[PDB]
């Protein structure tokens, strides 16, 4: 199945999904945090 | 009073064999005073299992007393699996931990047979991270082929399985503004986990006191 590791790599990717404490920085062009 | 009758000479460059350790193949043999008859190809084949660090051993004699024995010795590039050794070009080997073991060595992880795999890529991350000031402490690649690299700090990047030259090239983009937001707050980064078309997420720790 991929289990734990596969569920999150999926979540992450497709959700763009952090954990509680993660400061997320996406890059639509620049870099960029929550603000 | 003693004096030698059977002389030992080695050659080559040798840090982790004590020459002690031929010495114990050669001895620890059958029929020991058939010193420089028994074949110098019989001895090659036990100092090589006795040890599984020497990647050669060139064997000869020279009448009338003198045994001579050229050796190479593998030269590790990392520590694999936390318990063996491997070379540039991927062949794994050991050591005795009572050896030197204070060695700055990298340490690369993954499945049975895949310390070749490993080692490319730990030579293609390393390059483009050395060419910034990173180096790499770890890289750990799992069954599933997600890679997952300890720093020079102890910073770890989860790059996942895909893009990853692409990946770690996004965490040495953004990583002056991590290292502001790590001091206007003083913690850590801990991780950055790549994940994401075009993102990350920084998971921050406090410091040691
Ligand atoms: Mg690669
Ligand atoms: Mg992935």
């Amino acid at each position: 199945n991929g289990g734990q590791e596969a569920l999150e790599e999926r979540a992450r990717n497709e959700l763009s999904m952090t954990r509680p404490g993660e400061t997320f920085y996406r890059l639509v062009p620049d870099a960029s945090k929550r603000a | 009073q003693r004096l030698p009758l059977s002389k030992l000479v080695l050659t080559g460059e040798r840090h982790y064999t004590r020459n002690d350790d031929i010495r114990q193949s050669i001895l620890a043999l059958g029929e020991p005073g058939t010193f420089m008859t028994q074949d110098v190809n019989i001895i090659q084949t036990q100092i090589e299992q006795r040890l599984p660090w020497i990647k050669q051993v060139s064997v000869r004699k020279q009448w009338p007393d003198e045994l001579k024995i050229h050796l190479v010795e593998y030269v590790p590039i990392a520590r694999w699996n936390d318990q063996h050794m491997v070379d540039a070009e991927g062949n794994t080997f050991s050591v005795p931990p009572e050896r030197t073991s204070k060695q700055v060595l990298p340490m690369l992880y993954g499945p049975e047979g895949s310390a070749n795999e490993v080692l490319q890529g730990y030579r293609e991350m390393g390059q483009m991270l050395a060419k910034d000031r990173f180096t790499l402490k770890e890289a750990a690649m799992t069954a599933r082929r997600s890679w997952q690299l300890t720093l020079n700090n102890d910073i770890k990047l989860n790059l996942g399985r895909g893009d990853t030259m692409k990946r770690l090239a996004r965490f040495v983009e953004l990583y002056p503004v991590l290292q502001q937001q790590a001091q206007t707050d003083g913690k850590r980064i801990s991780y950055v986990d790549l994940r994401y078309d075009s993102g990350a997420a920084v998971g921050w720790a406090p410091l040691p006191p």
